[PDB]
């Protein structure tokens, strides 16, 4: 019955701090736990800590005390800092409530993903940060035409980015039918490249919305379809 | 950590079951919990409190425990059911929980589709920056697994070729795309450019010549 999302950069350098924000909506940080915990690529699940509604807090033993979890009631935010990264610190970072409840016949017990009281799911969304010495750079976005009688399918190249995500719409949002957005490549320039295709059997115009939050970049590009 | 089997495999419509194995100081004691999660997505809890279901959990998933072995069974399997579950527990001696690695679940009997294969040429104003990018997008096609080749003038081209992995689209097939990045000057230097998609042992082919665009 909650909402919680992560934020914060999706690049951090080597030796240096990695902070995000869990950003909480719909509860009171006065009344829940809330804790952290991130997914290597390919591999296990590693608990990093918990501030409890008290206001103590736990962490993982095995991090050498190179966290920190803060909150701020009044903003309904908690805090990471993740001090002298390597790439093992690469991975996807999640916030989550650890929600209580009475087990009949044992006691109370507590799982990490569930909000009390109501028994909820209560995960982040989960935030990819890569441990990297690559610079910001934004994307180039070229027009795709299949024109080289004939059925058009149209759309965008977004060419040479770092890091990611970048997000894509068509017309502000008012086309979704017909659209497909690939997942990214990583090219052996060392940036990210992916496409969005619109295939459409008039007065339509076709504009794809390319955002990269990273270098707080839009491009709206005009996409001519006809031959 | 708690000791899962890596693979498990049922058919649609059937039941499956996945153990999660342990100590007395952790399962022996401690609430079990079961996690959700489709590769590329997010984590969703399943169980809580050894046997109780999370709001909105439909009642074909279940979960028990005996002794230091906790299972999870899944009835009348689904194409969504396909994904990577986690069981978790606390442990007497931390306030660490303790993780299994993971089980990954196959749902046998879903329609064999073979890949629909897109091939865009390199853009004017991509060319007049003196680069060269064509795009073979492929989607529609399950299983999930493609070989792609490239050639041009019918010789099969090495260099300068990136291909994504397999990833689920949104009505359960799957998508994947494949780049060639060349200069404005190769782009001119041949005939003809082929992207080959092979899909259970058949192949599509798409085509571009330089001189019509």
């Amino acid at each position: 019955q909650v909402q919680l999302q992560e934020s914060g950069p999706s690049l951090v350098k080597p030796s240096q701090t990695l902070s995000l924000t869990c950003t909480v909506s719909g509860l009171s940080l006065s009344d829940h736990n809330v804790g952290w915990i991130r997914q290597a690529p390919g591999k296990a699940l590693e608990w990093l800590g918990v501030i409890y509604k008290e206001g103590d807090k736990d962490y993982n033993p095995a991090l050498k005390s190179r966290l920190s979890i803060t909150k701020d009631n009044s903003k309904s935010q908690v805090s990471l800092s993740l001090s002298s990264v390597t790439t093992e610190d690469t991975a996807t970072y999640y916030c989550a409530t650890l929600g209580c409840y009475f087990v009949e016949g044992v006691g109370y017990d507590c799982t990490y993903g569930l909000q009390h009281t109501t028994f909820h799911d209560a995960w982040g969304q989960g935030l990819l940060v890569t441990v990297s010495s690559a610079s910001t750079t934004a994307p180039k976005v070229y027009p795709l035409s299949s024109c080289c009688s004939s059925t058009v399918t149209l759309g965008c190249l977004v060419s040479s980015y770092m890091p990611e995500p970048v997000t894509v719409t068509w017309n502000s949002g008012a086309l979704k039918s017909g659209v497909h957005t690939f997942p990214a490549v990583l090219q052996s320039s060392g940036l990210y490249s992916l496409s969005s295709m619109v295939t459409v059997p008039g007065t339509q115009t076709f504009t794809c919305n390319v955002a990269h939050p990273a270098s707080s970049t839009k491009v709206d590009k005009a996409v001519d379809p006809r031959c | 950590v708690l000791t899962q089997p890596p693979s498990v495999s049922g058919s649609l419509g059937q039941r499956v079951s996945i153990t999660c194995s342990g100590s007395s100081d952790n399962i022996g004691i401690f609430a079990v919990g079961w996690y959700q999660q489709v590769p590329g997505s997010g984590l969703r809890t399943i169980i809580y409190g050894n046997t109780k279901r999370p709001s909105g959990v439909p009642d074909r998933f279940s979960g028990s425990k005996s002794g230091n072995t906790a299972t999870l069974t899944i009835n009348s399997l689904q194409a969504e059911d396909e994904a990577d579950y986690f069981c978790v527990c606390g442990e007497s001696k931390s306030a660490t929980p303790v993780f299994g690695g993971g089980t990954t679940l196959t749902v046998l009997g879903q329609p064999k589709s073979p890949p629909s294969v897109t091939l865009f040429p390199p853009s004017t104003e991509e060319l007049n920056g003196n680069k060269a990018t064509l795009v073979c997008l492929i989607s529609d096609f399950y299983p999930g697994s493609v070989t792609v080749v490239w050639k041009a003038d019918g010789s099969t081209i090495t260099r300068n070729v990136e291909t994504t992995r397999a990833s689920k689209q949104s009505n359960s097939k799957y998508a994947a795309s494949s780049y060639l990045s060349l200069t404005s000057s190769d782009w001119k230097s041949k005939g003809s450019y082929s992207c080959e998609v092979t899909h259970e042992g058949s192949t599509v082919t798409k085509t571009v010549k330089p001189s019509e665009c």
